[PDB]
């Protein structure tokens, strides 16, 4: 029994060991007090408001639809503490943890963000913060570790399985199911066993609903479109969730086609993957035909999450939203043009994002189109790989 | 077939606890693995239970975890884990043949496929290590419908609404991970549930012992088998030395 | 004849060669137009809101100050675009630019904040824009070099003298006096020649008063002090001149005290300089016995300006502002306190306001005192120096 | 003293334009630096103009940029350069001697104290490069109160206003960077100026008959003595024969 529905379709569930269930049962419990609870509601504000920056700006980007008639927005989760939208929903989940009365924190995190902002939620609010990452992951993100130590969280390489994303997710499901009476599980996107998929979901709604009230403001209207990254769906599900309704506005998701669909090399598993059922949902996947789970390849470290959150795939399997991929060398290109052209430096992962949206203005130059991006990062932390291709290639 | 509920009439008549190892099929390799499986059973194991390498065991602590990368190392497949089970079960009729699975394995090519193929090749039940009572109706059907008994585990944090559920849901065996011991054991009969063998942390005779002492049908030693495997890699020999002469003193232990 | 007084006090002037002075007629006429002009400051308010972020938080920092009687807010200018309160005056000399019919920006940078901020506001404005960098800065800062030449922008790397900032700061001027017809200079702090120190602390002033405005609002009086670091005073007079007539709240200048100010490896040359004529103002410099200009020293790049504002030097010359130093270590201290007990990494710059404010807190415990320290900037580009540090002392 | 009066009457006399080379004071060291000077007298310059090394020369092309480091790399300091310059006076009683100082070393230890040790050595201008004629009073004062001829740079982008601020406050010459060059040149001498020398780009001997045919008293040369030291360090007594060389044509071009 559960109070919410697990399931968007025939996509999510609780797929968790027996032994996980209380904890899962526990969560949704306070969840949906804590979103009937004004005292919560009001100490969230406070801190989105105070400590992370909300509301973030929505920039027009007057120079890159020059000559066409698209009008382009971005929706600046570049500009949140921390440096991308991963902070919104970890200061609602540390508030459900002390509502819960826990006192330790356990995060996964891939490229680092997650964990950044979950150190730095931890730190902000007083509890113990382990992070668990694969240790391939620790290696090659030195800078973002670092910064998690600083902040004075543990961060635990994982050397089982492929020591990457989908490892550290197993760790730290494994680690929950025993200490869960007193620490929670800081999921990092809008997939895994129910009430995460929802959870993630209503704490980053924000994003959306500013953006309603933004280009409402600004425009009149409401936007054609809405384009967003999906790694494992937090950004995206963040900036759709308000538009879910508004049956007009465009929700498009922008998957990593890495090397190129039909190479196998990429990370696109709504589109090109397979329905399975691991880290506790029943989603599309990246897997063998046998069945064993696999990684995703991008150049963007964090759009490596090997599945997507089943919101995702019901949105898609009804038509609400439309899905597709933008390659390493597409996502580049972006991350280039928005840098020369708006002074702006996007992570990677959002540069997939804005990818789309310049091939919906160039293809179609004088279709009138109104545009939001959502800018799920600031790329200072992919100038070191942006660097180092553009040597190899000899520019 | 009544593997399970022949084994349990016949151990109840001889006033025997069960006792049930662990190993992970292809661990250290395809031909060791059958020769270790062939060692357990005449060493005096009554049941085994059977994990299928996934990428992703996320029910599993280390040893399992690093037995799945050497079977892996070995390149051992779902396909050939389903050879060993037809020839394990071709040499041995009688003994109960129980599956640990991931999810994605079960459903990967078909949930009642899955099933079919367990019930061609001779296995008698299936426990999913990430699938709660609560998901487990499709999985419990395409068992039944298959002559393959579904296996819960009831964990330390069971409540009175799960005890009713797997008691209800499971048969063969219910796998307990152990409110009160005595209360889990008690209350499970009272249900009808299927007979409890204790699974958590048996590593010595002495559990085994407690175990029976305590109510419950047997023992399952979830790692202690592969942790024997894990240290004598380098000696085959040796390794089936001490892996019958462990479950020799753990199969004493339940009379 | 000029419009405005080019001193304060006895500080400041417009001490450049003869062929500059039409530069700085005419850029001084230029500004006193635009604050004149509802359209300019519409132009400014909207980049500073819908592109910059403004306005930025106002941050309670409870855990820092438990047990104690100070109550500590930061104002989050490190949530600002590009990362440090230097974008917000770049945004208002690139309109001025504009203004006066300018296609072309120079810029000098030491620690590259400056350098980026200019290359973005050039970038997002249509500017073409060259930075001039010491040599030896350009070696050290190898991130913000490609971050600004991402952004379109031409560093060029200054070998004369002794190739750091005040050599930067020379070339700048020295191309202007030759360009000035297409090109602007965009200096980068509170000082130089008139108009440049009052123009600098009019585009910075929404620091102040912005917090005025949310310390009102959050605990309905005035701060007893704010407190900023000076290098070469921008950020600092900022935050102060919203503040300058209201008698009772302190001013608080921090210059950095280096290694200690008695080893003479510091940057403070308000207090522990001599007055000098350099960089086209009256001022205290950084200078040996016989005249010629030296560096200044700290742990952060940023405070390597050899002098500082003339308002600065007034101010304090009246006892309207007090300046203080603190050292390396000091500000060390400080950095690791913020980021482990407020999750927010500041700049090396800024936590040398921080740690006095620290100090103010810690040797009178049971002082009442309500503070404000302006986080000028975050210290995501300051993690490596600091983990080279701790790798060397040995934690 | 009235060495620029009586330079200018002379040459007046002679129908004869003056020409003035540039140099930085111990470039490439004193003893070599105080040769060049000889060097440049004997060959026929009229007067000197002398830098003295200033760490931030920010009115300097890269040439005397240049010239400063390598001062600086002989450890020259402005002590030493007026100990330099008490000697060129005492060997050389009657030509006209302008320094070209920055603000920061004429301030360092005070301004009247600075005129006044140029009075002592017998210097007779200063150019102070980044000191505009809007905040020139306090040199101008302490110059004239020590019989030392403030000298300003009347530039390109001059308008009427500043031709009548450097024609009342300058004396010795006015420094012409070059509205028409014919025009400033009139204008000047309307408003009574110091005469004018042509200071920009004087670098062969057509450009200093070039500024006496345009009214100018003469030319300075800004670098190109500071370019032939450049050129020539590897060998100090090509240094002095090109030196001579150089000078000798550009006076020749001033008849
Ligand atoms: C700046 C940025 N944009 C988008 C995404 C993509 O994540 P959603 O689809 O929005 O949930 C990420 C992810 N990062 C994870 C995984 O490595 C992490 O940091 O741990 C990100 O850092
Ligand atoms: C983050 C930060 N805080 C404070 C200061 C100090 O400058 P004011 O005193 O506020 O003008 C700086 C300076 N940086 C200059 C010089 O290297 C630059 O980037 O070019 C800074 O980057
Ligand atoms: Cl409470
Ligand atoms: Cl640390
Ligand atoms: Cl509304
Ligand atoms: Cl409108
Ligand atoms: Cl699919
Ligand atoms: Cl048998
Ligand atoms: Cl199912
Ligand atoms: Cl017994
Ligand atoms: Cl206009
Ligand atoms: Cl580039
Ligand atoms: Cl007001
Ligand atoms: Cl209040
Ligand atoms: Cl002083
Ligand atoms: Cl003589
Ligand atoms: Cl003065
Ligand atoms: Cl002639
Ligand atoms: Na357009
Ligand atoms: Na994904
Ligand atoms: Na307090
Ligand atoms: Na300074």
């Amino acid at each position: 029994t559960t109070l919410l529905n697990p399931y968007f379709g025939e996509f999510g569930g609780m797929y968790v060991p027996q032994i996980l269930m209380p904890a899962l049962n526990q969560l949704e419990e306070a969840f949906v007090s804590a979103q009937k609870d004004p005292e919560f509601q009001a100490q969230f504000a406070d801190l989105l408001k105070n400590y992370a920056g909300r509301p973030t700006a929505l920039t027009k980007c007057q120079n890159i639809t020059a000559g066409t008639r698209t009008t382009l927005y971005l929706k600046r989760e570049d500009l949140l503490h921390g440096g991308a939208h991963k902070t919104n929903q970890v200061l609602g989940q540390a508030l459900l943890a002390k509502r819960m009365g826990k006192s330790e924190i356990i995060a996964e995190t891939g490229a680092g963000q997650h964990g950044v902002a979950s150190a730095l939620a931890s730190a902000l609010l007083g509890l113990k913060c382990r992070i668990y990452m694969g240790a391939k992951d620790v290696e090659r993100q030195s800078p973002n570790v670092f910064r998690m130590r600083l902040m004075g969280a543990e961060v635990i390489p994982v050397h089982s399985g492929s020591a990457t994303l989908k490892d550290a997710c197993n760790e730290a499901l494994r680690d929950w199911s025993g200490s869960y009476e007193t620490a929670h599980y800081m999921l990092g996107t809008a997939a895994g066993p129910h009430p995460y998929p929802t959870i993630v979901r209503e704490f980053q709604r924000m994003i959306g609903e500013e953006t309603k009230a933004q280009i409402l403001d600004k425009e009149g209207r409401l936007p054609d479109a809405v384009i967003a990254c999906v790694g494992g769906g937090s950004n995206a599900i963040g900036m759709f969730a308000d538009f879910i309704n508004d049956t007009s506005v465009g929700l498009i998701g922008v998957e990593p086609g890495g090397h190129g669909i039909e190479t196998g090399e990429h990370g696109a598993p709504l589109k090109h993957g397979r329905v399975g059922i691991y880290f506790g949902m029943k989603a599309p996947m990246m897997q063998t035909a046998d069945g064993q789970i696999e990684e995703s390849y991008s150049i963007s470290a964090g759009l490596d999450f090997p599945s997507v959150g089943p919101q995702h795939a019901y949105l898609n399997s009804i038509g609400r939203a439309d899905y597709v991929s933008i390659t390493d060398d597409e996502a580049l290109e972006a991350f280039k043009t928005l840098c020369r052209h708006e002074g702006i430096i996007p992570a990677l992962e959002s540069s997939h994002a804005l990818a789309h949206a310049l091939k919906m203005m160039r293809e179609q130059p004088e279709k009138e189109q109104l545009l939001v991006v959502n800018l799920s990062g600031r790329g200072d932390k992919d100038i070191f790989t942006v660097h180092d291709i553009l040597k190899a290639r000899g520019e | 077939m009544e593997r399970y509920e022949n084994l349990f009439a016949q151990l109840n008549d001889r006033r025997e606890g069960a006792f049930v190892p662990f190993v992970t099929l292809g661990d250290p390799g395809i031909e060791q693995s059958l020769k270790i499986i062939d060692t357990l059973i005449d060493a005096g194991a009554d049941a085994l239970e059977l994990g299928v390498p996934f990428s992703d065991p996320l029910a599993d602590g280390p040893t399992i975890q690093n037995a799945n990368l050497r079977a892996f190392a070995a390149g051992v497949t779902p396909a050939q884990c389903f050879e060993m089970l037809a020839l394990i079960r071709e040499k041995h009729p009688t003994i109960p043949i129980g599956l640990l699975m991931y999810a994605n394995l079960v459903f990967n090519n078909g949930i009642d496929a899955f099933y079919a193929r367990c019930e061609q090749v001779g296995v008698d039940s299936v426990l999913v290590a990430d699938v709660p009572v609560e998901e487990s109706a499709p999985f419990r059907q395409a068992a039944l419908r298959h002559n393959i008994a579904p296996i819960f585990i009831c964990p330390p944090n069971a409540d009175d609404d799960l005890l009713r559920q797997v008691a209800s849901y499971g048969r063969g065996y219910t796998y307990l991970l152990s409110l009160p011991l005595h209360h889990l054991i008690e209350k499970l009969k009272e249900y009808h549930a299927a007979p409890a063998l204790q699974g958590f942390g048996i590593s010595s005779p002495e559990q085994v012992s407690a175990a029976v002492r305590a109510g419950a049908a047997g023992a399952i030693s979830g790692s202690a088998i592969v942790k024997i495997i894990e240290k004598n890699l380098a000696s085959p020999k040796q390794m089936l030395a001490e892996l019958r002469s462990f479950v020799s003193a753990m199969k004493a232990a339940s009379r």
